[PDB]
RNA sequence: UCCUCCUAAAGAGUAACGGAGGAGCACGAAGGUUGGCUAAUCCUGGUCGGACAUCAGGAGGUUAGUGCAAUGGCAUAAGCC
RNA sequence: UUACGACCAGGGCUACACACGUGCUACAAUGGCGCAUACAAAGAGAAGCGACCUCGCGAGAGCAAGCGGACCUCAUAAAGUGCGUCGUAGUCCGGAUUGGAGUCUGCAACUCGACUCCAUGAAGUCGGAAUCGCUAGUAAUCGUGGAUCAGAAUGCCACGG
RNA sequence: GGGUGAUUAGCUCAGCUGGGAGAGCACCUCCCUAACAAGGAGGGGGUCGGCGGUUCGAUCCCGUCAUCACCCACCA
């Protein structure tokens, strides 16, 4: 569904995760990166995602490593 | 009978020592097993009620008092004395004959089995379980039966407390969680 | 008891599949053939494999073959 | 007859797809591996053969575990949060279907 | 016309277009005896089964029940088999 | 006309109590599923079609000829026939919907791609009033191709049985 | 002041000393129609006035109050 190899992940938002863990938890990181999935070393974070018009923030867990930041932000809303 | 002297010998010993009893009166003893089948649906029709106690009978060996409701509830659409579930006592031969059949080739056979609750005492030392599923009793050909009736067990012994009954049953070695 | 209102009782020998085959007094007619027994149901070896879950990062471990 | 539940009166390839959790190939594979002929039906089997289709199913995942399993997995997504535990809850399709005039199946049958 | 309570003033009785309710039957068992038995309600554990069904043990002690009003009575039960 | 013009990222055009139009797949035995085998036409291809072979249960992946094509590839046509089974059951009909495991293309498949494997097996047992097409290689049915297109037809445009 | 009756779908009304609770037209969708009407197919509705009570059941049975509809208030 992604690729034989090599997951994903956009190059702004890895490199703002290694420097979350270099600098420990801090405030959320604000990105538009729906794309990019997750990977262990950002869990216990608490970044912020796109929805096409707010920063909806996501905490990471455990659980969610094998997914992607967008799918935990809903972009339509319904009643 | 089979597991009657096991329990005189190993039970009665291991309990001795166990609480320092002075006596072996004062060991808590099992003295009966109350199979219980509230058929509930017997009000639709009397062959329901029929059905449950052939099964019942089958599973223990004596015929299955008939009960009848105590009190009419409108909420489920009963009235005084309807018969409405039944229900065997055990004790003594049969007892330990049904407990010995029971703990040895009816628990193993619940679907998807992986420990009796051990919480599941009432406080005065009696255990109960239910079993869902009538057919984990090998009496129970598959070609004579119509549903999948649940039953109900309710051993009661002597204890006076819900370890004094943990301690009685688990040396039979009753597979709890 | 109340003299033949109750089923027959027949000390059978009910047999399984593994063994455990032992001296049974029931209301059944026939020795039926079981599948395990007490003695051999995994309530000894199985509550190992009763935690069957755990392990979400192994699974991105393993799909990291990069 | 056995494999938790009863399979009846079939071929055995096809009375073991009866099991939650055999279907066609799974069936063809356990009775490969178990050397009982596809065409022949459940009554002509041996208890010496039984034994073995219940070996040869217990190396998979079946009705209680399964169900289980496949519960663990849609509560989990609905624990989530995430996109498709949000349809799950709501009962709309979660593959990306339309909504729009279809998913009678999710939805259910038509109401006003 | 009849029954129950109050008015009715601790024996009986006691009026009003005084205050409240009922009857004009039922039952060959719901009568007679001889055995046996003891409720309502709540708490705890128990498969569908919950506020409440049947089960088990604990409290409780007649708050239950009586063919039908009300009063009086009923465990030696007059209550249930 | 320092914005109704311009650039970028994300989102939306894919929503979903419902209603309608046009379709595809079925509600089976004139059939489903296995094994064997026959007969097309038309068309497209160079950052493209991609033999053969090897590895994958498969989608395919690696290596790699050939072909600007009556030469090579896409490309074994399917309904058909022969044999066997299934014996009228919501089934060996139906193939939805969900859960895992994945392949590809694409910078990227969460919103929101296609495809494969394992599991699941939902409505549906021929359709109310009403209503549509068709006069002969026509209706009905069966498969194939092309345009658009990195990927994405149950639509469209073509071809033959 | 005294007496009687009625209360059931949005409206007008039927409803067994018990039994989802029914009819017309209203409402919903779909047909028909250029489009409406009319016509045809399918469908949904309910405080049975309200706490109450002998009951295997209270809609119809059971005192009552709430309201609206009547009737009587004569000799005086
Ligand atoms: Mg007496
Ligand atoms: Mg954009
Ligand atoms: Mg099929
Ligand atoms: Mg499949
Ligand atoms: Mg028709």
């Amino acid at each position: 569904r992604s690729l034989k190899k090599g997951p994903f992940i956009d190059l702004h938002l890895l490199k703002k995760v290694e420097k979350a863990v270099e600098s420990g938890d801090k405030k959320p990181l604000r990105t538009w990166s729906r794309r990019s999935t997750i990977f262990p070393n950002m869990i216990g974070l608490t970044i912020a995602v796109h929805n096409g018009r707010q920063h909806v923030p996501v905490f990471v867990t455990d659980e969610m490593v094998g997914h992607k930041l967008g799918e935990f932000a809903p972009t339509r809303t319904y009643r | 009978a089979k597991l009657h002297d096991y329990y005189k010998d190993e039970v009665v010993k291991k309990l001795m020592t166990e609480f320092n009893y002075n006596s072996v009166m004062q060991v808590p003893r099992v003295e009966k097993i109350t199979l219980n089948m509230g058929v509930g649906e017997a009000i639709a029709d009397k062959k329901l009620l029929d059905n449950a106690a052939a099964d019942l009978a089958a599973i223990s060996g004596q015929k299955p008092l008939i009960t009848k409701a105590r009190k009419s509830v409108a909420g489920f659409k009963i009235r005084q004395g309807y018969p409405i579930g039944c229900k065997v006592t055990l004790r003594g031969e049969r007892m330990w004959e049904f407990f010995e059949r029971l703990i040895t080739i009816a628990v193993p056979r619940i679907r998807d089995f992986r420990g009796l609750s051990a919480k599941s005492f009432d406080g005065r030392g009696n255990y109960s379980m239910g079993v869902r599923e009538q057919i984990i009793f090998p009496e129970i050909d598959y070609d004579k039966v119509d549903r999948v009736r649940g039953l109900d067990i309710t051993i009661t012994t002597t204890a006076k407390s819900d370890e004094e009954g943990r301690a009685l049953l688990a040396a039979f070695d009753f597979p709890f969680r | 008891m109340k003299k033949d209102i109750h089923p027959k009782y027949e000390e059978i020998t009910a047999s399984c599949s593994c063994g455990n085959v032992m001296k049974i007094r029931s209301t059944v007619g026939h020795d039926l053939n079981l599948d395990v027994c007490s003695k051999c149901h995994p309530f000894f070896t199985g509550k190992q494999r009763d935690v069957a879950t755990g392990g979400r990062v192994d699974r991105f471990n393993k799909r990291f073959n990069i | 007859i056995a494999g938790i539940n009863i399979p009846d009166h079939k071929h055995a390839v096809i009375a073991l797809t009866s099991i939650y959790g055999v279907g066609k190939t799974r069936s063809k594979a356990i009775l490969a591996a178990a050397g009982i002929a596809e065409d022949v039906k459940i009554s002509e089997l041996s208890e010496g053969q039984i034994d073995t289709l219940r070996d040869e199913v217990a190396k998979f995942v079946v009705e209680g575990d399964l169900r289980r399993e496949i519960s663990m997995s849609i509560k989990r997504l609905m624990d989530l949060g995430c996109y498709r535990g949000l349809r799950h809850r709501r009962g709309l399709p979660v593959r990306g279907q339309r909504t729009k005039t279809n998913a009678r199946t999710r939805k259910g049958p038509r109401k006003p």
